[PDB]
RNA sequence: AUAUCCUUUUU
RNA sequence: AAAAAGGGCUUCUGUCGUGAGUGGCACACGUAGGGCAAUUGCUCUGCGUGCGGAAUCGACAUCAAGAGAUUUCGGAAGC
C-alpha cells in the first residue's frame, strides 16, 4: 500500500511547504515545525575543503542526534546527485571526530548546548589520534 | 607481477606470510573502484603530497610536463580530508614517461612527493594497502612491502 | 626488518 | 634490581549483496537508559565488537575512502 504518497505530494505543493524535497518523512517535517516554533535549529558540518552542508537538530539534541543528523543528510544527498550509497561509518566515526569552534566533540551523550553549539554555527573533523 | 606473499620477503624467498596483513592481503580480492575512469597506461600515481595542497598546485606542476586531460586529488568522501595521493592522466606517451624519470624529488610543499604509474589494471594481483598488502611502507610500524620503487628487493 | 617475550618461587 | 624452575596443537556467526575484506538484515557478547519482582533478580530501547584482554611500534604508510602489526594468554569448542 502507498496511499499516503498521493496526499504527501498534494501537500508539498503548498507554498509554505515547497522547501522540502518531496520525500519529507515525518521527522524532517517535525523538525521544520519545531524551527517554526523555535525549539529546532540548523547547524553546518563543514567539509574542510570543497563544500559545507547544513543539518538540523532539536534544542535538546545531544551529540547522538547530531550524529544521526549527519547520518540522514549525506545519505540522501548521495542519490540526489548520484554518488555512493553503501558508505561504512563504522570507519568514519572510529577515525574522525567532530570539532566545535575550538573544542572537539568527545562525550557522545551530551547536549550540543553544553558544548556551546548553536544555530548557524559550524563544526569540523579531526583524525582523532592524540593517543588511542 | 605482484604477489602479496613475497611483499614482506627481503628477496622474494619467503614462503610464510611475514604478518597477518599479508594473510588479509591474499585472502581478500580486489576489483578497481567506480571512480577509476580513464586510461591506465597514461595515468600517473603521485603520492606523499601535503594534505593542504589543492588541485591547481598539482595542475600547474604536472602540466609543466605535458598536456593533462583530467586531474583528481583523492579526498575522504564524508570529511574532505585529502588522502595525500592523486591520479593524473596525460595525453600522448611523452608526458607520463618524462614525468616518471624526472619526477621523484620535485618537492611541492614541505613534503616530498613520490611518483609511479598506476598499477591497478596493469599489475596482476595488485592489492592496495587498505585491504592489506600493497607496496612501499615505512619500516617502523612493522608492515612494509618490498618489490616496488621506494623499497626494491634486497637480493 | 623498527620496538616489547609470559607464568611461579626466593631475595 | 638479581637467581632457579618453567611456558601442548587447531578454530572462534549466518544470510543477500560489489563503488560495499568496510553494506542491509538476522544472531552472539558488552555497555547506557526505562519499566517489573523477590541486597539481588526479570523485561524493553540505543550504541560499541564480531571471542575477549595486556605490553610494544605506528596511526604524516603506494592505487579514486577505508591503520594496523609483533609479542603475549584468558574464555569456549574439538584434537
Amino acid at each position: 500500500m502507498d496511499v499516503f504518497q498521493e496526499g504527501l505530494a498534494m501537500v508539498v505543493q503548498d507554498p509554505l511547504l515547497c522547501d522540502l524535497p518531496i520525500q519529507v518523512t515525518l521527522e524532517e517535517v517535525n523538525s521544520q515545525i519545531a524551527l517554526e516554533y523555535g525549539q529546532a535549529m540548523t547547524v553546518r558540518v563543514c567539509k574542510m575543503d570543497g563544500e559545507v552542508m547544513p543539518v538540523v537538530v532539536v534544542q535538546s539534541a545531544t551529540v547522538l542526534d547530531l550524529k544521526k543528523a549527519i547520518q540522514r543528510y549525506v545519505q540522501l544527498k548521495q542519490e540526489r546527485e548520484g554518488g555512493i550509497q553503501h558508505i561504512s561509518w563504522s570507519y568514519v566515526w572510529r577515525t574522525y571526530h567532530l570539532t566545535s569552534a575550538g573544542e572537539k566533540l568527545t562525550e557522545d551523550r551530551k547536549k550540543l548546548r553544553d558544548y556551546g553549539i548553536r544555530n548557524r554555527d559550524e563544526v569540523s573533523f579531526i583524525k582523532k589520534l592524540r593517543q588511542k | 607481477e605482484y604477489d602479496p606473499l613475497k611483499a614482506g620477503s627481503i628477496d622474494g624467498t619467503d614462503e610464510d606470510p611475514h604478518d597477518r596483513a599479508v594473510w588479509r592481503a591474499m585472502l581478500a580480492r580486489y576489483v578497481p573502484n567506480k571512480g577509476v575512469i580513464g586510461d591506465p597506461l597514461l595515468t600517473l600515481f603521485v603520492a606523499r603530497l601535503n594534505l593542504q595542497t589543492k588541485e591547481d598546485k598539482l595542475k600547474e606542476v604536472f602540466s609543466r610536463y605535458g598536456d593533462i586531460r583530467r586531474l583528481r586529488l583523492v579526498r575522504d568522501l564524508v570529511t574532505g580530508f585529502s588522502k595525500g595521493y592523486a591520479f593524473i592522466e596525460y595525453k600522448e606517451e611523452r608526458a607520463v614517461i618524462k614525468a616518471y624519470r624526472d619526477a621523484d624529488g620535485l618537492v611541492i610543499d614541505q613534503h616530498e612527493i613520490f611518483v609511479d604509474y598506476e598499477l591497478e589494471r596493469t599489475l596482476k594481483g595488485w592489492i592496495p594497502r587498505r585491504l592489506g598488502g600493497g607496496l612501499g611502507g615505512k619500516k617502523e610500524s612493522g608492515q612494509l612491502r618490498f618489490g616496488g620503487r621506494d623499497r626494491p628487493f634486497r637480493k
